[PDB]
């Protein structure tokens, strides 16, 4: 069967920190509502 | 540099800044966290008559 998946698979892109930031990343993502 | 109060995850050793420049780092040999700061820098003015 099939679900849909909200908004899960999501991870940290990189090995790096952010904080109070808005950060933008085109990686490998699990698509919303997928 | 200056004792930092950020989260590293075990994985993450450096933390970047806007500009891509590293604004606070983790110790290879001792694992804690260190602020980052830039010295103090600024223009000098000659006021003269």
């Amino acid at each position: 069967a099939y679900t849909n998946s909200f908004t899960r698979g999501v991870y940290y892109p990189d090995k790096v920190f952010r904080s109070s930031v808005l950060h933008s990343t085109q990686d490998l993502f699990l698509p919303f509502f997928s | 540099l200056t004792e930092s109060n950020k989260k590293f995850l075990p994985f993450q050793q450096f933390g970047r800044d806007i500009a891509d420049t590293t604004d606070a780092v983790r110790d290879p040999q001792t694992l804690e966290i260190l602020d980052i700061t830039p010295c103090s820098f600024g223009g000098v003015s000659v006021i003269t008559p």
